[PDB]
């Protein structure tokens, strides 16, 4: 088989010249040693099919139209390259990025013509079958003779060629009559698991049922994807088992069942280099940056400037402080939304949700549990830990859940006694909610309470109770209308780049500037306020530090400042007034 | 190490990880699908108490320092949640 | 035939390593003779090794 | 030019950036625009900006629709390629643009994939499918041609 | 086997068939067709021999054309653009197509308006940010049998490009929303299969909740989301549902506030753009007609024949009505002109000054941006129709009334006695349990007294008036 | 088919079938009864039995209003508990 | 068993005492005999033990301690398990 020598050192060849891969390479083989001197990356190297054409055509068409002659020369040449590297102290894998496609192809359109050549799936996966080992390399260890026995056991998926079953079991006493015990942990097991692909449901032309096809996620490729997943998988298109052929009778037509192996798996639908940081650090010093943000989160919504304003100071809230040998209290800021319908209260929390980076949204019931691990025999805001969770019709949801939200969102833990596993687990989640006002329209003019409808406790717990009214007038109107014409005729993005360095760095801790003000503050609240409106507690006065140490999250100030606190000031103030 | 554990229990499980093959099947996987499982070695479970300890010994010399300084009740007391006002 | 390739770790000496980490001790007479004896009275089963000591 | 083609071309978006402050927006209360924003215009007046000045009025940030990568992926398979969904104008349009910014690596390239598709149009140009469906409108009206030539061809052919 | 011949009193036998090759996809399920192909027969163990028959195909044809239709792309022949850039220039267009859609049904003219601009689709905008807002609206033909709406959806269901007929609850076997299932070795539904176009919907009081929710998350953000086990996928509905609803003890519900209708909460029509509640007032020439139809119904062929010659002259032949929507569906998409902007702006405060007036006496029944973007949505649709790229005042000026006529239908033991509750409420149960609609049905079982529209009128009642 | 009989539906055929009480019938019937009105046959798909029997019945009924004797000036339907649709056959 | 069997010999803890409706309330209340819970339905004739301690945070009748009201109006309890 002197042809794929031939193709090895034709592989060669297109590395080292040009070399831009084998930088990536030598980062492999690098960085994994500084894991050794510490005190986990996958060892694939993507090769963009852009660069394989300016060499040779040749071997390009080949890749596509006859890929097991090809990726493995390939890819024995690139492990043969990756032990020329530096130095001792696997098979790798391909990857083939594209520069799609022939090949292009949907899993509607497919079979045959396409089969046993390269392909690009795309659609959705369900429904993930569950992840699990599968041997390769057998290792054993003969006494007293010792030495070190091994055989090499190959699969259906074993390179991608079809080559004469090893398996099964273990080779035990090989000769001579030496015992052979089986060594766990030196011979290799690469993981295994596949995953079924529907086309996608919108580009889908009639009644016409669904067709999937099904793909093995070879190695590191395992678990990178959830079901329900827009994803545009590749790989080489397989068709294994017999037709029934191979048996003497299988009498029946249906046959050859085929899958696609490997390969990439790029999902569809942070990295602050640089330029970025230095972007955000200019931008942190220009006094007015708060108002900006501000409005940046709503190109399509109106005013509700001190919601929007809300909402940031949410994304931001308030460090986390955990006393020592005592408990924590209660960093992040949680909003109420109440208002008459068409408020945008449905509208703007998927906003919320986009660039939240998480969380979870769960909309009325919703549930079962909720929250909770449910202790299955034989949830959401546990798995939505450090984010947001969004609740839409936050008043429908069943007093059943609210007596847990209780115990999630102040003491910011959940506790399952069930049956059972019994723990005490964290869900420090961020919490939004929007919710229909009691009957019809009538929040406008209703009272301050009998308006909220959902007693009593829990309208405390939420930091912030925001009121908007759908209430109308003609000018008002007019300025509507023009806006909502354009719509159908600094970046965004940023805003969420802006905001993770943020959350790490750096968190402002607490000053005496700001203190005495606050303290008045509350007490103007409690006192005059008590004769206002209500409820007004202790609650009200930690709310004051989230909200002013946010704001300094926003100024990015290693300090609380005065500013800050006047501004907390200010949207409680539009709270309650 | 058996009955060590009790079920709704959280526990730190070490041990040795395994494949116990394949008893078949073996048409099926094909190959050969270790499918595994964890060997038990040692059990540390989180959260294991008074009234029960022997000693009162050289424990003693622990509750002392908080004995010495006297009016043990009020010190106590404001020691329960200073985490609040 | 089912060939063979030399690795760097050697049971062999390990065991020898093993019998001197076994009854000659300081550290902690020594926990492997009393440990092991107790165990040899009968009125013990488990042997708790902890690698920590190894 | 008169055909309605050509005209046409001339309507297609290009993301051209400002060299210079212009007041006088015709665009909107600026008034003035600043230096180096980035305005999409039509082809027809964006033509003679790049030239009348020794610094041009405009960059010529090139369009989205020559991005290397589609340059790249026009080099694989252009016969599946699908071009009446990127433009749909390739070739009316592209051959002013490689004039404009003088670009003579890229000739070498849609010199091939107008073979290409050719040695393919030939193939329909005997007597459709979905192939049709996805040509430039102009190669689109070459095909009209040939095809009528090859069909009254075919009805003199036999009475 | 086709239904004419020869089902008797017997369900009709199936044949299995493979077709191959260049005959695979060749034809949409539920087309007749005209196999050739061999005969032969399989095994496929399920004795004693017994093998069991199937038909190989070569080759297969559809029946006349079948092409085009199905197999319909995006693309045409020139002609029908010809043709069709002729139909633009008739003046009566829009006033021809509303005599297109119900050759049978009598009347009824601003429902059969409303399938016209519900059909042509909208406005529809990808505008950053992610928010994309829609078309087109909604439908509803609430109201008594006679109707003729549950038949009217089987003709949307005929003329639109792809449309989906499911009453349910969903039927039979197909759910009706987004469903994960699994391959034992989406599951389908109304929605998924539907998308892109119209869905047709009965019963709409009648679904189940938790696909209930679905439908009511869906038809605003036009997005599905399933987050069950290892697939959080959130996958698409461009769909427009069309619902006719069932409305509760006839002509009194109108006699009742006009909301209130659906379960106990009026929010379903509140995300309903356009509703109609209606009246077949046959103009003395309607029940004649249907009547004088019974009474012959046999020979000799003359009415089906009527029919016939009114389908030729019923305006577009329907058959050409459909190439015409995917045809404007696809081609243009309509923009609105300023002064019909502000035109509209004046529409939208007027009514909610106005109404508002109305209902500072709480008079029982509402006003949403939801409503004016439907308005938007009605107008661009009717500029859809004349394939304009722009919109025109008059052209609104249509719209405006149109709907108005849906405000109109927005606004069509004795209640205040058992509305009490409240002596019950009060120095019987501070507390409420061991109360309960239990005890109310104690209290008010031999009392000789409550309905359960009464027991729960009374109680809705007294919940919203904050008794 | 117990361990084939017909309900009084097929057993009845071209005479006469006469039920009393329907409001008291549990739904399992209440389908059985609504699919002879509605189609003249009753089909039974179990256990491996499967036909259409044909009862042509004339159905009597008897019906008590809910509650009192004259439950309200409201229309018939809304005076019995019988959906409307059953009623209409 | 749950709660009180689980938390026995120490304390117990208790919020939102108010919501926790009725038969909630009638463990609670016998649970101050202490050493008892009853169970007689079904397949439980236990009589299992209990020593739990009980603390209970509790919110008076809304919305907060009505001075024009008694003590005992703008408490919910009833005097059978205050006592």
């Amino acid at each position: 088989d002197a042809v794929f020598g031939d193709r090895v050192r034709r592989f060669q060849e297109f590395l080292d010249t040009f070399t831009s891969y084998r930088d990536s390479v030598r980062s492999i083989q690098v960085y994994n040693s500084n894991n050794a001197a510490n005190y986990i990356l996958p060892h694939r190297i993507i090769i963009s099919l852009d660069d394989l054409r300016e060499f040779d055509r040749s071997f390009w068409s080949g890749i596509l139209v006859e890929p097991a002659y090809f990726i493995p020369p390939a890819e024995k040449a690139l492990t043969d390259l990756a032990d020329s590297m530096d130095d001792v102290p696997h098979p790798w894998k391909l990857s083939f990025k594209g520069s799609f496609g022939a090949h292009a192809l949907s899993p509607r359109t497919l079979t045959a013509q396409h089969l046993n050549k390269l392909v690009s799936v795309e659609g959705i996966v369900t429904k993930t079958s569950l992840v699990r080992p599968k041997l390769i390399r057998s290792v054993h260890y003969a006494a007293k003779t010792g030495r070190f026995h091994y055989r090499d056991y190959t699969d259906a998926t074993t390179t991608l060629t079809t080559r004469i079953p090893t398996p099964a079991i273990y080779p035990t006493e090989d000769t001579e009559g030496n015992k052979l015990t089986t060594e766990y942990g030196y011979s290799t097991f690469i993981d295994h698991q596949r995953i079924t692909v529907q086309e996608m449901p919108e580009m889908a032309p009639a009644g016409q049922l669904p067709r999937s096809i099904d793909v093995i996620l070879d190695d590191d490729l395992v678990d990178k994807t959830k079901p329900g997943d827009r994803v545009n998988v590749v790989g080489v298109f397989k068709s294994l088992g017999a037709g029934g052929m191979n048996q003497s009778n299988s009498n029946t037509l249906i046959g050859f069942k085929t899958l696609i192996l490997g390969n990439t798996v790029y999902p569809l639908h942070q990295m602050l280099t640089d330029f970025d940081i230095r972007n955000i650090n200019k931008l942190s010093k220009k006094k007015d940056i708060f108002d900006i943000l501000s409005q940046s989160l709503a190109p399509s919504i109106y005013g509700h400037d001190h919601i929007k304003k809300a909402i940031l100071l949410m994304l931001m809230g308030g460090v986390e402080k955990n006393l020592e040998n005592g408990s924590h209290l209660r960093g992040d800021i949680n909003i109420l939304m109440v208002g008459d319908p068409s408020t945008a209260k449905s509208q703007l929390l998927r906003f919320v949700l986009n660039t939240a980076s998480l969380a979870i949204a769960t909309t009325g019931r919703g549930s079962s549990g909720v929250g909770l691990t449910a202790a299955v025999t034989t949830g959401a805001m546990v798995l939505a830990d450090r984010g947001v969770v969004c609740i839409d019709e936050f008043d429908k949801m069943t007093d059943v859940d609210r007596v847990a939200i209780h115990e999630v969102m102040e003491q910011q833990t959940v506790t399952i006694a069930k049956a059972g596993i019994h723990t005490t687990l964290n869900a420090r989640c961020s919490v939004i909610a929007a919710a229909n006002p009691v009957f019809g329209q009538y929040d406008v003019n209703r009272d301050p309470h009998q308006n909220i409808a959902l007693p009593d406790s829990l309208l405390s717990r939420f930091d912030l109770l925001f009121v908007v009214t759908d209430d109308i007038n003609e000018i008002r109107d007019r300025s509507i209308s023009e806006h909502v014409l354009r719509t159908h005729r600094v970046t965004i993005p940023f805003l969420r780049k802006y905001v993770q360095y943020a959350k790490e760095r750096v968190i402002p801790q607490l000053t005496q500037e700001a203190i005495n003000v606050i303290v008045k503050n509350y007490t103007d609240l409690r006192n005059d306020d008590n004769t206002k409106k209500s409820p007004i507690t202790a609650r009200t006065l930690e709310t004051l530090i989230r909200l002013a140490t946010a704001h300094a999250k926003v100024r990015l100030s290693k300090t609380v400042n005065k500013v800050d606190a006047k501004v907390a000031a200010n949207l409680l103030r539009f709270a309650l007034l | 190490l058996v009955r060590s554990l009790s079920p709704g229990d959280i526990v730190d499980v070490t041990g040795i990880f395994l494949p116990a093959p394949y008893t078949g099947f073996k048409a099926l996987k094909a190959g050969l699908l270790t499918e595994t499982y964890l060997e038990a070695q040692f059990v540390r479970q989180h959260k294991k108490k008074f009234a029960s300890f022997s000693l009162t010994s050289d424990v003693e010399e622990r509750v002392m320092e908080l004995i010495t300084s006297g009016d043990v009740y009020n010190r106590l007391a404001k020691s329960i949640a200073p985490e609040i006002y | 035939a089912l060939p063979s390739i030399q690795l760097p770790v050697d049971y062999n000496n390990l065991f020898n390593e093993i019998t001197d980490f076994l009854v000659t001790f300081k550290q902690d007479g020594p926990k492997y003779m009393a440990m092991l004896q107790k165990v040899a009275n009968r009125e013990l089963n488990s042997v708790i090794i902890d690698l920590d000591d190894i | 030019y008169y055909d309605i083609d050509d005209v046409l071309a001339d309507g297609t978006e290009f993301p051209c950036k400002f060299q210079y402050d212009i007041p006088g927006l015709g665009y909107n209360p600026g008034r003035p625009i600043t230096k180096n924003t980035k305005l999409s215009l039509p082809l027809w007046l964006a033509r003679i900006l790049a030239i009348v000045g020794p610094v041009p009025f405009v960059e010529l940030l090139p369009p989205d629709m020559f991005s290397t990568k589609v340059m790249n992926a026009i080099k694989t398979d252009p016969v599946a390629l699908d071009l009446h969904s990127i433009n749909s104008h390739f070739f009316s349009l592209a051959i002013k643009w490689i004039m404009l910014f003088s670009e003579k690596e890229l000739a070498n390239v849609v010199s091939e994939l107008l073979l290409q598709r050719a040695q393919e149009l030939n193939h329909h140009a005997s007597s459709t499918s979905t192939f049709l469906l996805k040509l430039e409108e102009m190669e689109k009206e070459i095909y009209k041609k040939s095809h009528e030539s090859y069909k009254d061809t075919k009805r003199w052919m036999f009475k | 086997e086709i239904p004419e011949l020869v089902p008797v009193g017997e369900m009709p036998r199936n044949l299995t068939m493979t077709c191959d090759r260049y005959l695979t996809n060749k034809v949409i399920p539920g087309t007749r067709v005209t196999i050739v192909g061999i005969y032969s027969i399989y095994n496929s163990k399920n004795g004693v021999a017994i093998r069991t028959p199937y038909i190989k195909i070569l080759g297969i044809q559809s029946d006349v054309e079948t092409s085009s239709i199905w197999n319909s792309v995006t693309m045409f022949t020139e002609e029908e653009e010809e043709e069709f850039l002729q139909l633009s220039r008739n003046p009566k267009l829009y006033e021809i197509l509303t005599n297109s859609i119900a050759p049978s049904i009598f009347g009824n003219e601003d429902i059969k308006k409303a399938i016209v601009c519900l059909l042509m689709g909208g406005s529809k905008k990808i505008l950053p940010d992610g928010m994309r807002l829609r078309g087109d609206i909604n439908v509803l033909l609430l109201g008594d049998p006679g109707t003729a709406k549950s038949q009217l959806l089987k003709f949307v269901e005929k003329v639109s490009p792809i449309a989906v007929y499911t009453s349910g609850k969903g039927s039979s076997a197909a759910g009706l929303t987004a469903s994960v299932q699994r391959d034992p070795m989406l599951e389908g539904g109304a929605m998924v299969l539907a998308d892109g176009g119209v869905v047709c919907i009965d019963e709409f009081d009648k679904m189940r909740d938790e696909d209930r929710v679905a439908i009511h998350e869906a038809m605003e953000q036009q997005t599905i989301s399933i987050a069950k086990a290892g697939i959080t996928t959130v996958l698409n509905s461009r769909t427009s549902v069309l619902a006719a609803a069932n409305p509760i003890y006839g002509r009194y519900d109108d006699l009742k506030s006009p909301g209130d209708n659906i379960d106990f909460q009026t929010t379903i029509l509140s995300r309903f753009d356009m509703i109609f509640i209606v009246k077949d007032d046959h103009n003395e020439e309607r029940d004649i007609s249907i009547a004088n139809h019974v009474i012959n119904i046999h020979t000799g062929n003359a009415n089906a024949m009527q029919n016939q010659q009114e389908e030729n002259g019923s305006e577009i032949s329907i058959e050409k009505m459909k190439r015409y929507i995917t045809y404007c569906r696809l081609k243009c998409a309509p923009r609105l002109s300023p002064q019909a902007a502000e035109k509209l702006s004046s529409n939208f405060v007027t009514i909610r000054k106005q109404l508002l007036i109305n209902e500072l006496e709480s008079t029982e029944r509402p006003i949403t941006i939801r409503q004016l973007e439907a308005i938007i949505r009605i107008t661009e649709s009717l500029a859809k129709l004349e394939l304009s790229p722009i919109a025109q005042e008059r052209h609104v000026d249509e719209a405006i009334r149109l709907f108005q006529a849906s405000t109109m239908d927005a606004a069509s033991t004795s209640l205040s006695e058992i509305r009490r509750f409240e002596q019950e409420l009060k120095r019987r149960l501070p507390i409420g349990w061991s109360t309960s609609y239990q005890t109310l049905r104690r209290e008010f079982v031999d009392t000789h007294r409550f309905s359960q529209l009464a027991l729960d009128k009374a109680l809705y009642a007294l919940e919203k008036h904050e008794t | 088919v117990r361990k084939l009989e017909g309900g009084a539906l097929v057993l009845a055929d071209k005479g006469v079938c006469l039920i009393d009480e329907f409001d008291k019938m549990n739904d399992q019937d209440r389908t059985s009864i609504h699919e002879a009105m509605e189609q003249q046959s009753i089909s039974i798909s179990k256990a491996g039995i499967v036909t259409t029997l044909q009862a042509r019945c004339s159905i009597i009924a008897a019906a008590n209003p809910n509650g009192g004797r004259y439950n309200s000036t409201l229309p018939l339907a809304q005076n019995v508990s019988l959906t409307e649709p059953i009623l209409s056959r | 068993g749950g709660a009180l069997v689980l938390a026995d010999n120490g304390i117990c803890c208790i919020d939102e005492f108010d919501k926790m409706d009725e038969s909630d309330r009638t463990a609670i209340h016998e649970v101050m005999e202490q050493q008892t819970i009853s169970i007689s339905k079904a397949g439980i004739n236990t009589t299992l033990n209990a020593r739990t301690s009980i603390l209970a945070a509790a919110n008076p009748l809304y919305g907060r301690y009505n001075p024009r009201l008694s003590p005992l109006d703008n408490i919910n309890l009833p005097a059978a398990l205050l006592s």
